[PDB]
RNA sequence: ACCCACUCGGCACCUUACGAGAAAUCAAAGUCUUUGGGUUCUGGGGGGAGUAUGGUCGCAAGGCUGAAACUUAAAGGAAUUGACGGAAGGGCACCACCAGGAGUGGAGCCUGCGGCUUAAUUUGACUCAACACGGGGAAACUCACCAGGUCCAGACACAAUAAGGAUUGACAGAUUGAGAGCUCUUUCUUGAUUUUGUGGGUGGUGGUGCAUGGCCGUUCUUAGUUGGUGGAGUGAUUUGUCUGCUUAAUUGCGAUAACGAACGAGACCUUAACCUACUAAAUAGUGGUGCUAGCAUUUGCUGGUUAUCCACUUCUUAGAGGGACUAUCGGUUUCAAGCCGAUGGAAGUUUGAGGCAAUAACAGGUCUGUGAUGCCCUUAGACGUUCUGGGCCGCACGCGCGCUACACUGACGGAGCCAGCGAGUCUAACCUUGGCCGAGAGGUCUUGGUAAUCUUGUGAAACUCCGUCGUGCUGGGGAUAGAGCAUUGUAAUUAUUGCUCUUCAACGAGGAAUUCCUAGUAAGCGCAAGUCAUCAGCUUGCGUUGAUUACGUCCCUGCCCUUUGUACACACC
């Protein structure tokens, strides 16, 4: 055929990063916990996923996409 | 005609290890027994066979 | 000198074969496994080789005598069937000529092929039997090519990572052609579906048509193939299946060691022709009758009225039959098969045109029709796939199929005004009458039709009539180009197509060459269908107008058949 040519530079992929995750709530002496992280007021949604906090942006990440919730 | 009346053909493709194979297969069935449809072949043609005679015999006739 | 009969001894031929032979053949090559008249000579698989060596003869060239080592499974003979020939004899044919028609080859354009060009201009096919062919009319799609961007749709098995999370998704921004979370920033989400690896799959318009199936094209517009009983031959085989004649035909007559048959041809089938005979029909149509318009008026003539009733089946439709068998007569001929003319006939060229079509051959074409397929290649930075954009159309030029033309048998303008084969919309937007609007193209409102019911009498075109033009590249011709309007489509730029004004090229009948064709044919002329969102200068069919000239031949060319040669048989590649 012809095989090969290329300026190099292969795309890499995704990694999904790794975190031990959900430290995120805090209990205290014996033993309250109060929720860190709002949590999202769609009805697809209940209430047990939250909001990430990035720049103004308040972001509902089981909504796959959806909704915009901004404090 | 008589081909299509009389003769039915089936060709299949054989798969083996080393390429395939095609079967063609025909059959030719007897129009005598055709049931539905020409009872011979456009070709035949059967003459009666006639019968021998003892004519002679003066006139003569029957009352009823 | 000649004729007849005979007889010795010659050179030969003819016919037979008791007989001989592997056969071809042989009065010897016979009298041979039932093997002996006398005698001379030579051979013992093929090469090596009539070579080496010695002897001998020769002026020489060379003659006579004449080894081995080694190598090798065949060399060879006769005949049979094929296959092939740049040998001979016959034939067959408008993919051959003859007699001609209409052209192509010259021009502009259309369209395929080469070539060049190019990021790419995807590719198959190259004498008939590649080149308007792949149903191949490509704007995306198609698509295979090029510039680039996603996705796995990577079955399954083992293994590994791993619930303290194997993996999935993403808003905004960056980024990107892109409102692709492709990647990145960022930080939620998801929950054992995946991920990583090896093994194994899988897709592929990747290769191989010289690995195959299937299909197709070609030989073939051809006429060939085979067995029964008998004849011939040790046998393979042959005869039948053939000199002749005849036919489109191994179609038949006839001849005849053959007789009588089967496949292929013919028969058969489809379509076009003929039925005042049959069965009928408001999805076909006629006459009558009403209701009714116009003109005449003397009853008439010409129309309207998907039912106002009655009858019919000639025209239309399609079931069942019938019809033709080259019939009658005649001429010709081996008075055979047949051919020829005349009459009759719807029809007498296989009635015309098709379908189907034996055995066999080709390294014909097709893996780019197929979830037909072996093998090879490739498989996550893919040759998988999809998305965006380009390309198949790129233009010094060679070649092929075409379209339109060079005008006055014409162009143009009004008017007459007639087909046949077709096709159309369900879970959809197909075939479109009618009314308005619009110069046109078209637009808009409605409408009938799943259809002999409506489009549609498809009022098609050539054509016919009356005019204008008047031989001037003219008002023949309409290439090229400008500017505008619309239709299809997500998209029209490299201009899909349609309309309008304007621009108005070559072309003044085409060198060498070359194609096709014999009657409702050639030629001219348009239509429907295929393709199709849109695009026919292409095809498959259809009807319309409708000739000239053969009704012969072997000159050219192509093929077939005998004879004949062969050391070919993988068969002259
Ligand atoms: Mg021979
Ligand atoms: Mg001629
Ligand atoms: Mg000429
Ligand atoms: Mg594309
Ligand atoms: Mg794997
Ligand atoms: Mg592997
Ligand atoms: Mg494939
Ligand atoms: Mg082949
Ligand atoms: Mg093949
Ligand atoms: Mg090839
Ligand atoms: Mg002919
Ligand atoms: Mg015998
Ligand atoms: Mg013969
Ligand atoms: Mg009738
Ligand atoms: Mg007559
Ligand atoms: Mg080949
Ligand atoms: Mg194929
Ligand atoms: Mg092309
Ligand atoms: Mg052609
Ligand atoms: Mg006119
Ligand atoms: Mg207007
Ligand atoms: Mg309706
Ligand atoms: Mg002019
Ligand atoms: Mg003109
Ligand atoms: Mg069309
Ligand atoms: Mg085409
Ligand atoms: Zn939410």
């Amino acid at each position: 055929k012809k095989v090969y040519t290329t300026p190099k530079k292969i795309k890499h992929k995704h990694k999904k990063v790794k975190l031990a995750v959900l430290s995120y709530y805090k209990v205290d002496a014996e033993g309250k916990v109060t929720k860190l992280r709002r949590e999202c007021s769609n009805p697809t949604c209940g209430a047990g996923v939250f909001l990430a906090n990035h720049k103004d942006r308040l972001y509902c990440g089981k909504c796959h996409s959806v909704y915009k919730v901004n404090a | 005609q008589p081909v299509n009346d009389f003769i039915d053909t089936a060709t299949r493709h054989v798969l083996m290890r080393q390429g395939v194979l095609g079967i063609k297969v025909k059959i030719m069935r007897d129009p005598a027994k055709s049931r539905t449809g020409p009872k011979a072949l456009p070709d035949a043609v059967t003459i009666i066979e006639p019968k021998e005679e003892e004519p002679i015999l003066a006139p003569s006739v029957k009352d009823y």
